[PDB]
């Protein structure tokens, strides 16, 4: 499923 | 060698083991893709009042001048100088990399 991602 | 490195790894498998209540905030592990060699995961614990126990996945991205990324701001020339910087600082991660995963 799913991808973290940040600033 | 690298005690975090756990190859292909399913992201299922890698939940389970990082979901152990006695890890602490930032275990992880890194895995690869199954099918695409050098296509790499950074799969981490993290805990907060809203999830609870829970792990976060991060693409590792590759630059094509070569070099690694999990956020484009910060790039790195290989993935040891990556997991060694996140082991330091937490710099946008809800939590710095602490312990490799057991
Ligand atoms: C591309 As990864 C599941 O490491
Ligand atoms: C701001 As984070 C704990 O995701």
């Amino acid at each position: 499923c799913d991808y973290a991602n940040f600033k | 060698a690298e005690e975090w490195y756990f190859g292909k790894i399913t992201r299922r498998e890698s939940e389970r083991l990082l979901l152990n209540p006695e890890n602490p905030r930032g275990t992880f592990l890194v895995r690869e893709s199954e099918t695409t060699k050098g296509a790499y995961c950074l799969s981490v614990s993290d805990f907060d009042n809203a999830k609870g126990l829970n792990v976060k996945h991060y693409k590792i991205r590759k630059l094509d001048s070569g070099g690694f990324y999990i956020t484009s701001r910060t790039q790195f020339s290989s993935l040891q100088q990556l997991v060694a910087y996140y082991s330091k600082h937490a710099d946008g991660l809800c939590h710095r990399l602490t312990n490799v995963c057991p």
